[PDB]
């Protein structure tokens, strides 16, 4: 940054047209030794010559120095990451990972250290298998865990981390049931924003968390966990997630009511809107999911 | 893991 500013001062100088020489002709304020240091990049530039020179200039010192910034290509790519659900399909996750090594072999020194952070939870969500075959939410991220449970408000990361964790917790009995539960509820009590990545963020949590109440047989608040869902894809306009909620509450119909009537339209609209979203994968699973109910 | 749980 020493010779980035430096040669900035001096390109804006020749741009102007104006000498050394002009600039102090007492030299009191400004020693010409200084300057043509400080051009040169060897000598960082004090604040105070910083005050000066683009007073000078008849240019603000926030105009110019705040022009680094951040591509607009990267949040393009993420787009492409949380925007394009998967559905746990083999190959539109491989597509994935090999777009998160694309962003960090091209953006991986500008991002902020929460960003890069979103983007490590996020990867090992996606290469996620099942919970025998990896390892716990709090050995990789123990201070994180520790710090989300006694949060009151998430951020978009800590909704990644507790989605990560309800992954691990999926088909695992012998687990603590107190956690889970005030987990759940913290979950539900958090304000919609109007950001996009929080909003999908939270919206995997409230499906997984629907996802380990199934089946584990525990229905309570489940009309709770849906309203949220849909409140979230109200404000979202997430349309595309809509079919999700409606297979949430097929099998709920189907195992809490036992009715399998209101079961089996559930479904029905589910691989309907899987239908006009022209998405193959997405139609072909829900619908397998249906036969697998013993259902048509 | 079900594959409705996958939104990412």
């Amino acid at each position: 940054i020493k010779d980035s500013i430096g040669l900035r001062i001096k390109t804006e100088r020749e741009c102007q047209q104006m000498s050394r020489e002009v600039l102090c002709l007492d030299g009191a304020e400004l020693t010409v030794r200084q300057l043509i240091r400080i051009e040169k990049g060897e000598s960082l530039p004090s604040l105070d010559k910083l005050s000066y020179i683009a007073k000078r200039l008849g240019k603000s010192m926030a105009d110019l120095l705040d022009h680094i910034e951040i591509p607009d290509t990267y949040y393009e790519m993420k787009n492409r990451l949380i925007k394009f659900p998967t559905y746990g399909d083999k190959e539109r996750v491989k597509q994935k990972l090999d777009l998160i090594e694309d962003v960090y072999n091209q953006f991986f020194d500008i991002l902020p250290e929460e960003e890069l952070l979103t983007l490590d939870i996020l990867e090992n969500i996606l290469s996620f298998t099942s919970w025998e075959e990896r390892p716990k939410v709090e050995e990789i991220y123990e201070d994180l865990f520790e710090q989300v449970k006694r949060k009151k408000k998430f951020s978009t990361n800590d909704l990644l981390v507790i989605d990560y964790y309800f992954y691990h917790l999926y088909g695992r009995k012998q687990y603590d049931k107190k956690i889970f539960d005030r987990i759940v509820d913290r979950v539900l009590k958090q304000n919609i924003p109007t950001d996009d990545a929080y909003n999908i963020a939270l919206f995997n949590d409230l499906m997984a968390i629907a996802g380990l109440k199934i089946s584990l047989e525990s229905f309570k608040d489940f009309l709770t966990v849906i309203d949220k869902l849909l409140a979230v894809i109200e404000k979202s306009q997430f349309h595309s997630y809509k079919p999700g909620v409606y297979i949430l509450e097929a099998k709920y119909e189907l195992i809490h009511n036992g009715n399998k009537k209101k079961a089996t339209e559930n479904y029905d609209k589910a691989i309907m809107f899987a239908s006009v979203l022209e998405d193959s994968v997405l139609e072909e699973k829900t619908r397998a999911e249906k036969a697998a109910d013993g259902l048509g | 893991v079900p594959f409705f749980m996958i939104y990412y």
